[PDB]
Order: C-alpha cells, then sequence, then structure tokens
C-alpha cells in the first residue's frame, strides 16, 4: 500500500573491489 | 520551516545509512574513511557511485518530507537469495522558525549515530553476500506521491513488492528516541528471527 523504493539498486560489492589497494 | 528540518533529517539519514553499512558490513572496510559530524567519529564511503546512489535517494524523498507525508524511512538490508534480514527502521513525526532550537535537536541527533554505530554489541552478524535497499513509507497512500517523488529523472521510484518488505518473525530490538516540540524519531531494527 503505502511504500516507495528506488527502482534501481545500488553497487555491488564487486563492482567496488575493482576501485580498491 | 518545514522545509529546514527536511534539510535536516536528509542530511542525518544519509549518514545514519552510511554508518549502517559500515556497521554491518555492507561493504568492506577500506572504501569508508572516518569523519566526523554530529560531533562524532562516523564512517563514511569514499565510493562515489554508491554515494551518489544515497544523495539521490535522500534528494527525492527531501520534498516527501517537506509535506510530512513520510512516515518511516527504512534501510533493508538482504541476503544472496534476496530475502530481507534486518531492517532500520526510523519512524518520524512531525507537529515558526527557530535557531538553537534548532542545533539542539540536530546535535541530539548524534544519540542515534552512536547507537548505530555500537548496535552489533545486539544484532546477530549477517550472512556474507548482503545488500541493502531504501523503503519510504507514506502516511498517506503512494501515488501523488508518486509524480512527486520522482526529483531526479535517471533515479526512478516504484512501488514495493510484497516481496521486498515482508520478513516473519520478526525481533524487535529499539535503539532511539527522541521528541522535540518540532520532530520526534524513532529508530529501530526488526531482525529475520533466522539470518542463518
Amino acid at each position: 500500500a503505502n511504500i516507495l523504493k528506488p527502482l534501481m539498486s545500488p553497487p555491488s560489492r564487486e563492482e567496488i573491489m575493482a576501485t580498491l589497494l | 520551516f518545514g522545509q529546514v528540518v527536511a534539510d535536516v533529517l536528509c542530511e542525518f539519514l544519509e549518514v545514519a545509512v552510511h554508518l549502517i553499512l559500515y556497521v554491518r558490513e555492507v561493504y568492506p572496510v577500506g572504501i569508508f574513511q572516518k569523519r566526523k559530524k554530529y560531533n562524532v567519529p562516523v564512517q563514511m564511503s569514499c565510493h562515489p557511485e554508491l554515494n551518489q546512489y544515497i544523495q539521490d535517494t535522500l534528494h527525492c524523498v527531501k520534498p516527501l518530507l517537506e509535506k510530512n507525508d513520510v512516515e518511516k524511512v527504512v534501510v533493508v538490508i538482504l541476503d544472496k537469495e534476496h530475502r530481507p534480514v534486518e531492517k532500520f527502521v526510523f519512524e518520524i513525526t512531525q507537529p515558526i522558525s527557530s535557531d538553537s532550537l534548532l542545533s539542539h535537536v540536530e546535535q541530539l541527533l548524534a544519540a542515534f549515530i552512536l547507537k548505530i554505530s555500537v548496535c552489533d554489541a545486539v544484532l546477530d552478524h549477517n550472512p556474507p553476500g548482503c545488500t541493502f535497499t531504501v523503503l519510504v513509507h507514506t502516511r498517506e497512500a503512494a501515488t501523488r506521491n508518486m509524480e512527486k517523488i520522482q526529483v531526479i529523472k535517471d533515479f526512478p521510484w516504484i512501488l514495493a513488492d510484497e516481496q521486498d518488505v515482508h520478513m516473519h518473525d520478526p525481533r524487535l530490538i529499539p535503539l532511539k528516541t527522541m521528541t522535540s516540540d518540532i520532530l520526534k524519531m524513532q529508530l529501530y531494527v526488526e531482525e529475520r528471527a533466522h539470518k542463518g
């Protein structure tokens, strides 16, 4: 009934690892 | 008036979410940096897409906050299979322009951050592989909201599933309550009986 959510999902854990050391 | 209360809440919820994400290890520690807000040590994320995602989420909510159309903002944690384990509910209530009273309310909010920071002390670890999501509960029936909540084209919002919400048991674990003449907000967690 009263409940909105963004269509889009956030960046996965993997996607994030690619940029780190 | 009610506009600046929104900026505050939005500023708050943004940090809370970053902290929640760290504290529940939804993302690795190495992307976080220690900062300070609300005269307290927090962990904020230095991953821009993630940051943008959250900023965006909360830019959208801002305008509904102004009209006190939002009843809850829930951060939800979902496992690998895609079923909600934990939820950080922030229940809001709102009743002619202040100054110190504004900063008072704002400082107080640190009570909450400090609960989130050590909550692990009361929750049971999540299974590896979790993600999150944010749900907004409207006081009235999501739909006037629907045109208004698309503030940022390219960041669209849909209606929630039963899937997205649903989660028997669960277990309620309070964290903080605050009451001002201008804002009341209570943050507690609902936590699937069996995280596994």
